[PDB]
């Protein structure tokens, strides 16, 4: 007739004791069990189901979307507690990551372990990127995961960083408690904002002043968020901030929230951003009771979550799929109310424009464009990393100035900026500068200051391959050109020659008639190999 | 609203997305995903229906979005209409041969003809295998457009919360809970998902085989009612010659395009092999006193009532009767007995469940009709509930509640000892033991007044009674019968609160109250709460309890009682007496007749003399034994017309053969105050017939001489004396379908609220009745 309520709800209510139950509230506790028990087995679902008063339908619909949580059933076979996971990615690919899967996965790939793939953790540069339960590696090898397993070594590593004190030794809040008096009033924030031209980071490209006054504009009571997901392949820059000094970015977003007038904030980062779930939940109990309260959520893979709308019905405990962009996500927001989201660089620079002012955001571009960026190298250089330097610059002068080089015993052939979502380019496209608003006449755009190198040792078709594998992993499931396209291209670019005009006409469509910007983006890289790549055919 | 379409300069209503602006204008272009019947919403996943318009660099979607001010819109293009052949192209490779598939004339096949698509250029996915453990349905589900409609059907509108896409883009399927074949799982076969997947998966039985394919066209089509509830659900019965299939749903003014498991199937009944043709006067097959004919046996009822009647007299004679499945033969088979056996001994056997009910609102109101309809709950702002199970036996209303809820958040409450489903959606759960809802009930009725939170202006001269009580009532009080009912008080507080402060309200329940010795007791305080508070007569306001039959309304306000001639006009009156004789030309009986019970123990060991049973199988409804067996045993001549050979009637001494429900014409009704007309499908077997020519014989056979003709006369002789119907025609009531009588006008939709000025009753008030806890 339907699956029964068993007798197994006691392990429900004597481990979730006194919690809230709204709907809002289901991924933390999903994440809870998949921890207490190394798996989410459907009797638990059940009990946890009639507790909150849902339907079967909705908790299997989300507990499925995400690509961490496991799901079996009476019938299937009981999953291991020790798992690890291994990065399939374009740059973790480059340095020898296929044959390191199908090497270790016949070794230690036993029934008390386990080894799959996983798209992208944030390490690019450290090139493998391999984790075993919680802990992350770097320059992984087989006789290096044998040490780290065979002792119970799964436990994460805490590194030093600048707690509360040693911050208010400096500035040390007292920028922000300068709004909660009328020493200063608001609009000269606005104001500094908009001369300055801070041209908001994250791969949107769009100022903030405006945002904020918009959102300053509507009514009601005012929320506001901010992702932290950074999943895009060839971005590392959060977790080099979020663990050196955040209480900079906690200075910026309560200053942004107070002038909003949102009550309570609210915050989203990946699970593979384990570290900085640490350093957070350490800090935030040490921030006084302001008037502001903050939070604090997990996200399961879902790459689709970095966009705003699903972001935000995740938040919600929903499933995670965005909305249509005719009514925008400020008027409409985490409650169906405003809400203004800004990526956590955004806020790390803003104590520097108030404390020094705009005139030191302006000294700095290099060429014609104005500005000052964190650029993520990797690939083959020779001092990969992050990088601070004027916008407008090219990419030369990015490698011969800042990344050392390039390598003893490759040479340069191809890149690509924009990480994935961007397209892969020539040595000759060269004296180009890399800003916002400049690159959409060739065809690819630099959104979230991702760059890769790529040598001759190394092919281009197989890179588009990969991108496009992840593309089709990563796809949200609701519009048909993505769902579908994806696959006909993971197909089409298996043979040993494709077509290119099907291709051209897949693209096309793709790029008109797709709901979210992700599908608006997943034919450049094949685009541009057509284009720029004429040698290839 | 202005706005420019395929270089005109168009004008638009609201809401008017701009598919349906191009409909309206005779520009068709294809949808797949979004279904304009009423009911649903739109997604915008196909990405099928695209156009551009001038300032956007992205094409965009024509069933979610609107024509504003300014805006162009363009269609006849290249941009999109490369879009949409690309789109068709993907989705016509992941799909079948049309040549010989599930459903090969279809919705997308058809949109796919219209872009000029036949094959595409892209391969195959190797996708998931079928299952069939649900016996009507077949889920052989390799068609998947991912069109999200069984979704908002399962999950929007007919809500049970079963269905959903569980998975990421490329592996996206539907599953029911947690991914079980469906058999087993929380479907309850209510064919809104099956009608509206336009591909072929998501496909009924009947219409294929074991190489799952359509094996079948629509031999003919008609459209009627179902005759299991009292709700009037449309349907258009799928025929072929002498079979019927399986049916759709119509937008009917009460049914909306959805249905139950019965609207789908269960209807194996009419087509039965095991059935009656002929008479027959134990195994199921006839084997004793079987005489085919039709002169003999109707000779043995006419000349035997005559013959009984003359030498034991009238009232020596009585009558059962029936309403499942016909009005118009019940104000002939009263007309009958009250002209040719000059008697009131009728009776009712589906009537026993809601007198009580009936008899209050007669007492305080002088009439017997749910206040407004079921459907006007979307308006609301508060439900009541109080022993019932409207999922089960009333579904359509029990969903119309459900989605209530969720679009406007109206809340609800439920009375009831055992848990309920709709539990998960109700605000609020109250048990207590039996028999003592009164008592809650009372601290209700007196928390307003005691506190002093009640519209006085209403009660000041549209309720009398209201001081008399008094004594009683502030004699009373909410606090005390918390051990007595089984709840405790704040929540009581609450609830008044709730409904008296609520800007609108109503109450359903059904026999589960009525069916206690004194549940009229019970409803003789629940009358008041609309009244004492205002919140009545006007819309989204009033009273409104559920039945349990077709057209029981019908029967009993027609003149189907042993106490009152039709349209509640009864007969201990004497004008009655004087005016319904230059109608029938006879002299009745004034004295009332016995009722079910009363002349049931009456006959035993009593007086009268056989009867004319029908539609009924009294001998397993109301009594256990005593008065099944014994109770026509001491009978002498008997009669039975049931369409099978019932339990009952077992020794009934002749018989005839009663057509079933699917062919006929003529007028039914519900328990919404509403008329529905019907229609005939397929004749029956043998030289079986109807009842309105069964009566008609047998009045002539007993020198009667009505020789009226067909049920499109009886409609006009039994509207000529009930003003109920005082504006209404067989025409009207083909085209339009059906209509509710309370109306006025001819060229209007209806009027469809109890006292929206003032109680048709004497006084203009009602009569507040004394409430007491009387055990
Ligand atoms: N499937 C089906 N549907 C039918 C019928 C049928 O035979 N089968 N017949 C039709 C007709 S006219 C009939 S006979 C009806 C019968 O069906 P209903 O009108 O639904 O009556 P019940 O089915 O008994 O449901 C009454 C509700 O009141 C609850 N209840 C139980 N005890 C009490 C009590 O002491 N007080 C109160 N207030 N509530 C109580 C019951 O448990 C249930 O929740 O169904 C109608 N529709
Ligand atoms: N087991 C059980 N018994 C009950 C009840 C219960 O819930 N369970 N509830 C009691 C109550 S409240 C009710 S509502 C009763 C109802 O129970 P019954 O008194 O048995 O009434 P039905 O079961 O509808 O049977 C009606 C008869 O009419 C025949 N018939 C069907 N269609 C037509 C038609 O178009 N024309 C004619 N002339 N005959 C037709 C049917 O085949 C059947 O012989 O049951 C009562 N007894
Ligand atoms: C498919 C898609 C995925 C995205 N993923 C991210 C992401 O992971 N992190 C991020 O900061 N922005 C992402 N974005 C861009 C978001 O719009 C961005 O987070 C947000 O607009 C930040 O606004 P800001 O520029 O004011 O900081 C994504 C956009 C799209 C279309
Ligand atoms: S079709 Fe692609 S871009 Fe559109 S919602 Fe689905 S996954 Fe996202
Ligand atoms: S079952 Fe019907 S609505 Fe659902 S995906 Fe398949 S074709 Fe589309
Ligand atoms: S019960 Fe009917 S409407 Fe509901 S999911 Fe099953 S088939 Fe669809
Ligand atoms: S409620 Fe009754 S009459 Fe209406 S569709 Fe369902 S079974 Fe048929
Ligand atoms: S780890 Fe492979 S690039 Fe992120
Ligand atoms: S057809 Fe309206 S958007 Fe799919
Ligand atoms: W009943």
């Amino acid at each position: 007739g339907r699956q029964v309520d068993p007798h197994a709800k006691v392990e429900i209510e004597e481990l979730l004791g006194t919690r809230p139950r709204q709907r809002d509230l289901l991924i933390e506790h999903l994440h809870l069990i998949q921890d207490t028990y190394g798996q989410i087995s459907a009797d638990h679902l059940a009990a946890l189901a009639d507790e909150m008063s849902l339907a079967f339908a909705e908790v299997f619909e989300t507990a499925t979307f995400y690509a961490h949580f496991d799901v079996v059933k009476e019938g299937e076979a009981d999953i291991p507690r020790l798992t690890i996971r291994v990065c399939d990615s374009i740059t973790c690919a480059m340095f020898g990551a296929d044959e390191l899967l199908e090497t270790l996965q016949r070794e230690l790939a036993s029934d008390a372990v386990r080894v799959v793939r996983a798209p992208c953790v944030g390490l690019c540069d450290h090139a493998p990127a391999v984790e075993v339960g919680h802990n992350f590696l770097h320059r992984a090898d087989l006789a290096s995961v044998r040490a780290a397993v065979e002792a119970e070594d799964t436990h994460a590593h805490i590194p030093t960083y600048v707690d509360y004190d040693a911050y208010r030794a400096g500035g040390g809040y007292a920028t922000l408690e300068r709004l909660r008096s009328g020493e200063l009033p608001v609009d000269d924030v606005l104001k500094v904002l908009d001369d300055g031209g801070l041209r908001g980071l994250g791969g949107a490209g769009f100022p903030t002043g405006r945002k904020w006054r918009s959102v300053r504009g509507e009514p009601g009571p005012r929320l506001m968020a901010v992702n932290g997901d950074e999943g895009e392949p060839g971005t590392f820059k959060d977790q080099l901030y979020l663990n050196t000094d955040p209480h900079r970015f906690l200075e910026g977003m309560l200053i942004g929230a107070h002038v909003v007038e949102a009550a309570d904030v609210y915050i989203y980062l990946r699970d593979e951003y384990p570290i900085s779930r640490e350093i957070l939940a350490r800090e935030i109990a040490k921030l006084p009771e302001g008037g502001t309260r903050i939070h604090l959520r997990r996200g399961a893979g879902a790459y689709i979550c970095g966009e705003e709308s699903s972001l935000i019905e995740s938040l919600e405990g929903k499933r995670g799929l965005p909305r249509h962009k005719p009514p925008f996500p400020f008027q409409v927001g985490l409650f169906n109310r405003p809400t203004l989201i800004n990526n956590i660089e955004t806020l790390f620079w803003v104590r520097d424009l108030i404390e020094r002012g705009a005139e030191w955001w302006k000294s700095h571009g290099r060429n014609g464009r104005v500005g000052l960026r964190s650029y993520s190298v990797s690939g083959r250089v020779k001092e990969p990393g992050v990088k601070l330097a004027p916008a407008g610059l090219t990419i030369q002068e990015l490698i011969d100035e800042y990344c050392g080089g390039i390598s003893d015993g490759h040479s340069f052939a191809a890149y690509l900026p924009g990480g994935a979502s961007g397209g892969i380019l020539p040595a000759s496209m060269n004296d180009i500068p890399l800003d916002f608003g400049t690159l959409e006449k060739y065809g690819c755009f630099i959104g979230s200051a991702a760059v890769v190198i790529l040598s001759d040792q190394d092919d281009v078709r197989g890179a588009a391959l990969n991108l496009m594998k992840f593309f089709e992993d990563e796809s949200c499931g609701q519009c048909t050109p993505c769902r579908s396209g994806t696959q006909k291209a993971r197909m089409l670019m298996e043979n040993g020659v494709w077509d290119t005009d099907l291709l051209g006409e897949l693209a096309q469509c793709m790029r008109d008639a797709s709901i979210c910007g992700l599908g608006q983006a997943a034919s450049n890289p094949v685009s541009t190999v057509i284009k720029y790549f004429p040698d290839l055919f | 609203i202005a706005f420019e379409f395929d270089g005109q300069q168009v004008e638009a209503q609201p809401g008017e997305t701009i598919w349906a602006v191009a409909k309206r204008l005779g520009t068709h272009i294809p949808h797949l995903c979004h279904k304009p019947d009423p009911g649903y919403r739109p997604d915008g996943n196909c990405r099928a229906c695209m156009v551009e318009i001038e300032g956007e660099r992205v094409l965009a979607a024509s069933c979610k979005r609107t024509p504003a001010i300014g805006m162009k819109v363009k269609s006849a293009t290249e941009r999109a209409t490369k879009a949409r052949a690309m789109v068709l192209e993907l989705l016509v490779a992941d799909q079948p041969e049309r040549a010989t598939s599930h459903d090969p004339s279809s919705h997308f096949w058809v949109q796919a003809d219209v872009l000029d698509v036949t094959e595409s250029r892209f391969p195959a996915a190797e996708r998931w295998t079928s299952d069939v453990s649900h016996p009507a349905m077949s889920v052989n589900l390799d068609a998947c457009i991912q069109c999200n409609l069984c979704v908002r059907a399962c999950r929007e509108v007919q809500v049970n919360d079963v269905i959903g896409m569980a998975y990421r883009a490329a592996g996206s399927k539907v599953v029911f809970d947690f991914d079980d074949p469906m058999g087993g799982s929380t479907c309850v076969a209510c064919g809104e998902c099956v009608q509206a997947c336009p591909t072929g998966a998501l496909m009924p039985a009947a219409y294929l085989d074991a190489n799952q394919t359509r094996t079948v066209y629509p031999d003919r089509e008609v459209k009627s009612l179902c005759p299991y509830c009292g709700v009037g659900c449309q349907v258009s019965y799928k025929v072929k010659d002498e079979r019927i299939v399986y049916a759709e749903g119509v937008n009917g003014p009460a049914n909306q395009n959805r249905l139950c498991v019965k609207g789908r199937f269960g209807f194996d009944y009419v087509h039965h092999p095991h059935r009656l043709t002929v008479p027959l006067i134990p195994a199921n097959p006839w084997t004793h006193f079987r005489e085919a004919t039709w002169e003999e046996a109707l000779d043995r009822a006419a000349g035997g009532l005559k013959a009984i009647r003359d030498t034991n007299g009238r009232k020596a004679l009585a009558g059962f009767g029936s309403a499942k499945g016909s009005n118009e033969e019940a104000y002939l088979f009263q007309k009958l007995v009250r002209l040719g056996f000059g008697t009131n001994n009728v009776d009712h056997c589906t009537r026993l469940c809601h007198a009580s009910s009936v008899a209050a609102l007669m007492e305080g109101l002088n009439s017997g009709a749910v206040t407004a309809p079921f459907s006007a709950a979307l308006d609301a702002e508060v439900i009541v509930v109080i022993g019932a199970n409207p999922t089960v036996n009333h579904p359509v209303a029990a969903t119309f509640l459900k989605n209530a809820v969720k679009q406007r958040g109206a809340k609800l409450i439920i009375m009831d000892p055992r848990r309920q489903t709709l539990s998960r959606h109700a605000y609020r759960h109250l048990a207590f033991r039996p028999g003592s809802d009164v008592a809650m009930l009372n601290a209700m009725l007196n928390v307003i007044v005691t506190e002093g939170l009640y519209d006085e202006q209403y009660i000041a001269g549209y309720t009398e009674n209201f001081e008399a009580l008094r004594e009683k009532i502030v004699d009373f009080t909410p606090e005390k019968m918390a051990s007595v009912c089984g709840i405790d008080a704040e929540t009581l507080r609450e609830v008044a609160r709730l409904y008296a402060r609520a800007k609108s309200s109503l109450i359903f329940w059904g026999m589960g109250v009525s069916q206690h010795v004194h549940g009229t007791d019970n409803s003789r305080c629940l009358i008041a709460l609309a009244l004492i508070t205002g919140q009545i007569g006007r819309p989204g306001t009033g009273l409104h309890p559920l039945r349990g039959q077709n057209n029981v309304q019908g029967a009993s306000d027609a003149g189907l009682i042993p106490m009152v001639y039709p349209d509640y006009q009864s007969v201990e009156k004497d004008a009655v007496r004087e005016l319904f004789e230059e109608f029938w030309g006879q002299s009745l009986d004034p004295q009332k007749g016995l009722t079910v019970v009363e002349i049931m123990r009456a006959i035993h060991a009593g007086e009268i003399r056989g009867m004319f049973v029908e539609g009924e199988n009294p001998a397993m409804s109301d009594p256990d034994l005593n008065h099944a067996r014994h109770a026509l045993a001491m009978l002498d001549h008997l009669v039975v017309q049931d369409l099978f050979l019932t339990e009952t009637a077992f020794h009934a001494d002749v018989v005839l053969p009663a057509s079933a429900f699917a062919e006929k014409a003529g007028t039914f009704t519900n328990t919404d105050r509403r008329v529905q007309i019907a229609q005939p499908v397929v004749a029956p077997p043998g030289d079986a017939r109807q009842d309105w020519w069964i009566i008609q014989e047998l009045a002539r056979r007993l020198d009667l001489d009505w020789n009226y003709g067909g049920p499109a006369d009886i409609f006009a002789e039994m509207a000529q004396v009930m003003p109920s119907l005082n504006n209404i025609t067989w025409e009207r009531l083909e085209r339009e379908g059906a209509v509710t009588y309370p109306v006025d006008a001819p060229d209007q939709p209806g009027n469809e609220i109890i006292f929206y000025a003032g109680f048709p009753t004497e006084s203009g008030r009602a009569k507040i009745v004394p409430a007491a806890i009387v055990p």
